[PDB]
């Protein structure tokens, strides 16, 4: 009786939201950006190849100086690279080799990683002893760690396969906030530029916008037909793009609370692993299972170019803060740095 | 009484999401187009820099 | 005159195929990062050796056969013959090591990484060239194979037995035994799970090796025992170029019949 | 805590041999390159030798090359300096200095207490030998180099050290602008090309000492004469 | 390059030296993924032979490393991609419990038809055969109740039952096996092969059966690249 009545009200509320979104869908992003000229052909060359990982690379993250990056592989090794010289700055042996994510702190003093061990380990890069040591092991998740991002040296947000995201206080080792509401494994998260909000994509084909301080879900974005594997905020923080296993990328708007554009091609039938934006946000770069990275025109949904330099799955990619280069990691155990030439 | 407790929470969450202010898609599209236009010149991937200014020669 | 032009075209095509065929194998391993593995170490060595044969021996052999006169110096003829003996002996012994490489892969697949460790590959490659150099340069220059327009390889009774058995007949006996045991294992797996898939591939690999080299070494031993005039001049030219034609098939039998190389060509 | 203790020094006869030891504790010794730096009595610092992490690279100063041998024992965390044909010019206090080299590292960050031995090229100029100072007043120290220390990679390999009376030198500024760990923010390093300035805002009693500027553009590493601060 | 860049490059080369030394020891070990349910008894199989639980055992100078993931929920469609390069998947089911056999068959179908497990052979184990034999002999529960096709199933003549086994056991035991193999042969196009086995809680031959099956899995890969199969 009460349960039947309540679940009927949820359907009415969903129709209310759908009507509200349809009410503000006066125009389409495609119509708005039809007049603007295309970006042309985007040609990027492999400037650097980072060799030394002996297994599948699963994650990478640039440091804020746009020169150092950290990559994680399932050979049980965290490596910090000097991208200008390809020198290895550090090699951190992981207690658990089944790592799935890695993050570089914006200060550059810490790195984080974690995988099937359900632990987010914090490593101190600046010690008087001259070596990298474990500073914290964040326990509390009941599923695998899928993504992690530092807010500062003391706060980090993690997404897990137990359908929840958590905000952690690194100094005390306790999760201050728990983000619940996803019905599937959360596979990725992206921080807003002001670090007041973050979006997460799960296997329920939905993206939820969370308030860091308040700790609740503000908005829910649907439209994908399969598990979401990747998510990335637009550089101004008013939009984000997702990547799913249905070979499509979708651009959702926070304020319009709906999808604005779909990035898919008929030839593409493989899942998407990673997504990122260029510094101005005009380019959307996506990594695919078909060993390639496709550069999309974010405004016009045109495939601007292709980065074909890997012989296995493109598992991760990231663009530097200054926008100078893009790094791609792959299951072939190599990292490559790309940028164009005049 | 686990299902009935979950139903109340799910309904309560949908109330918060339905009470937000939504701007027009045209208004949202213009802001995204404006940001790309304003920062186009400072995007090295969109407009490659001269080789002298490229750290990855 | 028409026959001379016709033979020249046939020689030109054979030289072109041998050089072009081994370039692809060299490029396929060079371009593809995944192909740079210890399993393809011998195939690269075979492709490199056959490429030199197609550039340093084949172009000069074609001139000698067509013009029927060795315009080059007598001293250079000794080096030319030594290069022919060195490259062909190494090419034959390359095929022998590939069969042993495949024998450990099939008979003992669990312990293959520890019995074919890359240290043993390096040692075997060195021993191939040491035996190839000894029978080619040292033997010719010191008169070991010794009995002006002729620049044919000289051979005696003792040298014919030593070179014939060690280079070809001994590896042929082992390769037939080795590839027969592999054939039994391959057929057994297919019966439990094309039925002639292992038959066609193994017959083509062994067929070309026997067809190209057995008549030559049969004549080479016979020529040493019964004198240089025992072998007919026309017959001596046929068996000589069969051994050269083998280098045109190695890029097909050992590279075009490989899963990685065929997909590697698409990446190029 | 990070420690570097030197031993083996003492009075030796001319032409003799002596073995200096540097025992390291509290840090990963095998990860750090090691230098020997000596200081003659009432004189400035002089670099002696360098051995890299893994013992693959070894450098010597010209005045000691061929007579001194530097070696390390990684399992024992001990650094060695075998000296032969010792001259009266070698009478100095020998310092054990650790230095690690990677992007953003701080070489020469920790110095040992030193051991005393008694026996019976880019030019770095510090023209101002002494500077009278008062607490709370801003002081500037100048350094000059015969060659430009600015490399094509953007780094300017200039270092600043402070040797308080009775204490070993301590790193203040590395690569001409970066502030060493544990150093108050009042110290600031500024320079360009061949001219460099060390600014000390709100001078205190602890800042009293001798200041040395060192170049790390190329070997041999050379020190300036030194500027002394007195009250 | 400057004097510090040369020292940094030397540091980078020392790291690569230690990366190869640590990475060389992992190439000689074969990676196995252990799957099953709570009642499958897969913990008994590993214990007899002996977030992530690991086990290392040696069979004739061959090192096997089996990974059991017991810290995750039922939805394994995401983290299964990590085990894309394992040699074999050791899938364990409980034969006695006919009620959950359909769940095991549905579970095995997802693993076999997985997108990232197209080339991974499955060393299927049907654990707890002694309990199954007693359950069939009692006759309280019949497989025909859960599987209607069992009543019309006849024991093939090519079957080779173990000595001292009742014919009733063989008809039931081979019917359960035929259900799993029928799923295996339906798809895969010969890329990977299932290796069903029957074991019990007191069986000590589990390690050797994995050894022989892993030999066949590696042998098929060698024959595949040589175009002999
Ligand atoms: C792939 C296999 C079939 C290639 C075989 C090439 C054979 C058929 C060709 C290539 C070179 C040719 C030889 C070239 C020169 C001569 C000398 C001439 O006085 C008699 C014919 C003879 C001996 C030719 C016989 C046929 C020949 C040996
Ligand atoms: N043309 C082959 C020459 C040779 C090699 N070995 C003996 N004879």
């Amino acid at each position: 009786s009460e349960l039947d009545q309540l679940r009927q009200e949820a359907e009415q509320l969903k129709n209310q939201i759908r009507d509200a979104r349809k009410a503000c869908a006066d125009a389409t992003l495609s119509q708005i950006t039809n007049n603007i000229d295309p970006v042309g052909r985007i040609q990027m060359r492999t400037r650097r190849t980072l060799r030394g990982h002996l297994a599948k690379i699963y994650a990478m993250h640039w440091g804020t100086d746009s020169r150092l990056l950290v990559s994680a592989s399932q050979d049980g090794k965290l490596i910090i690279w000097d991208s200008y010289t390809t020198n290895k700055v550090h090699a951190i042996p992981l207690r658990s080799s089944w790592v799935m994510t890695c993050a570089y702190a914006p200060s550059g003093n810490y790195v984080a990683c974690g995988g099937l061990d359900n632990i987010c380990s914090i490593y101190n890069l600046k010690t008087r002893e001259g070596n990298v040591r474990v500073s914290r092991e964040l326990a509390g998740h009941t599923g695998y760690l899928s993504c992690c991002r530092f807010l500062d040296d003391n706060q980090i947000v993690t997404s897990s396969g137990d359908t929840t995201c958590a905000l952690w206080d690194i100094e005390t080792g306790q999760q201050t906030t728990t983000f619940t509401g996803h019905t599937g494994d959360v596979m990725s998260l992206s921080l807003a530029p002001d670090t007041r909000l973050f979006v997460s994509g799960a296997c329920d084909a939905s993206a939820k916008l969370w308030d860091v301080r308040e700790g609740m879900c503000r908005q829910t974005f649907t439209g994908h037909e399969s598990d979401i594997n990747a998510i990335c905020f637009f550089p101004n923080g008013n939009a984000f793009a997702t990547g799913s296993d249905d070979a499509t990328c979708r651009l959702f708007d926070l304020r319009a609370d709906q999808e604005l554009m779909t990035y898919s091609h008929d030839n593409i039938i493989c899942g998407i692993t990673s997504v990122s934006f260029s510094k101005s946000g005009r380019l959307l770069l996506a990594g695919y299972d078909d060993f390639n990275c496709n550069v999309w025109d974010a405004l016009k949904a045109d495939r601007a170019g292709v980065l074909a330099g890997h012989d296995n799955r493109v598992s991760c990619l990231g663009v530097t803060d200054d926008g100078m280069a893009v790094a791609t990691g792959s299951w072939d155990s190599f990292l490559k740095i790309w940028n164009g030439s005049s | 009484t686990a299902s009935i407790a979950q139903a109340r929470k799910l309904v309560e969450q949908l109330k918060m999401e339905a009470n937000i202010d939504r701007i027009k898609v045209s208004k949202a599209a213009a802001d995204l187009m404006a940001y790309c236009e304003a920062h186009a010149k400072e995007d090295p991937l969109l407009t490659p820099v001269p080789a002298s200014e490229n750290p990855f020669r | 005159t028409a026959c001379k032009i016709t033979i020249t075209v046939v020689l030109a095509v054979l030289i072109l195929i041998t050089v072009a065929g081994n370039v692809v194998v060299c490029l396929a391993v060079g371009l593809n990062r995944r192909l740079r593995n210890l399993t393809n170490c011998f195939i690269v060595s075979l492709a490199i050796t056959d490429l030199l044969l197609g550039l340093l021996v084949l172009p000069f052999s074609a001139i000698y056969q067509l013009s029927c006169k060795w315009s080059f110096g007598k001293v250079f003829c000794n080096i030319y013959t030594s290069l022919d003996v060195m490259l062909c002996t190494a090419s034959i012994l390359n095929l022998f090591m590939i069969s042993l490489d495949r024998y450990c892969a099939v008979m003992d697949p669990l312990r293959y990484p520890v019995l074919v460790t890359p240290v043993r590959v390096a040692i075997s490659l060195v021993l191939i060239w040491v035996i190839s150099i000894t029978l080619s340069f040292l033997s010719i220059h010191l008169g070991w194979n010794s009995r002006t327009s002729k620049c044919k390889v000289q051979v005696n009774e003792v040298y014919g037995l030593v070179d014939g058995l060690v280079t070809f007949y001994l590896p042929l006996l082992i390769m037939c035994i080795t590839y027969y045991r592999i054939f039994k294992v391959a057929r057994d797996q297919a019966k439990r799970i094309r039925e002639h898939k292992a038959t066609v591939t193994l017959a083509a690999v062994m067929g070309a090796f026997i067809i190209c080299w057995f008549p030559y070494f049969t004549a080479f031993v016979y020529r040493g025992l019964r004198g240089d005039d025992a072998i007919n001049e026309v017959l001596e030219a046929i068996v000589l170029w069969l051994g050269y034609a083998n280098s045109a098939l190695n890029p097909i039998l050992y590279a075009a019949l490989n899963r990685d190389f065929r997909t590697g060509y698409q990446q190029l | 805590d990070v420690q570097l203790v030197e031993s083996g020094g003492g009075l030796v006869q001319p032409g003799g041999s002596r073995k200096l030891s540097c025992s390291a504790s509290g840090f990963a010794f095998s990860s750090f390159g090691m230098h020997w730096v000596r200081q003659a009595p009432e004189k400035g610092l002089e670099w002696v030798a360098y051995i890299s992490s893994g013992s693959g690279t070894i450098y010597y100063a010209d005045t000691v090359k061929g007579r001194f041998t530097i070696s390390r024992d990684d399992p024992k965390n001990t650094l060695f300096l075998q000296m032969t044909s010792l001259r009266s010019e070698d009478t100095a206090m020998y310092y054990c200095v650790r230095s690690i080299y990677y992007y953003g590292s701080s070489p020469f960050d920790f110095w040992g207490q030193g051991t005393t031995l008694t026996v019976s090229d880019i030019v770095m100029t510090q023209a101002t030998s002494s500077v009278p100072v008062t607490p709370g007043e801003s002081v500037s120290i100048s350094c000059r180099s015969s060659k430009s220390l600015l490399h094509s990679n953007g780094n300017t390999y200039l270092y600043w050290f402070l040797q308080r009376p009775g204490q070993s030198p301590q790193l203040l500024i590395y690569r001409m602008s970066n502030l060493a760990s544990g150093v108050p923010d009042r110290f600031s390093g500024s320079g360009s090309g061949t001219a460099f300035t060390l600014t000390i805002s709100r001078l205190e009693a602890e800042d009293v000492g001798v200041y040395y500027c060192m170049q790390h553009l190329e070997y041999p590493l050379t020190f300036g004469a030194g500027t002394k601060l007195e009250l | 390059v400057s004097a510090e860049d040369k020292a940094a490059a030397e540091r980078s080369k020392m790291i690569d030296k230690n990366l190869r030394e640590d990475g060389e020891k992992a190439r000689r070990t074969l990676r196995l993924l252990l799957l099953g349910a709570d009642n499958s008894g897969k913990s008994t199989i590993v214990k007899q032979m002996r977030g992530i639980f690991e086990t290392k055992f040696q069979v004739d100078k061959v090192n096997f490393h089996m990974f059991d993931v017991g810290g995750q929920r039922d939805e394994r469609r995401k983290w299964i991609q990590c085990f894309n390069d394992v040699t074999a998947i050791i899938f364990v089911v409980d034969s006695s419990d006919y009620n959950r056999l359909q769940e095991a068959l549905n579970d095995f179908k997802s693993i076999w038809n997985n997108r990232w497990l197209r080339t991974i052979s499955v060393i299927l184990f049907l654990n707890k055969q002694d309990l199954l034999a007693e359950k069939v002999l009692a006759g309280k529960s019949k497989i025909e109740d859960y599987f209607p096709e069992f009543a019309r199933y006849t024991t093939p003549e090519d079957a080779t039952p173990e000595p001292g086994e009742d014919p009733r056991v063989t008809r039931a035991k081979y019917f359960i096996r035929k259900e799993f193999v029928d799923i295996s042969t339906a798809s895969g196009d010969g890329r990977h092969i299932c290796y069903p086995h029957f074991t019990c809680a007191v069986d000590t031959e589990n390690a050797r059966r994995i050894f022989n099956d892993c030999k066949d899995i590696i042998l098929q890969m060698n024959l595949r690249e040589y175009n002999l199969v």
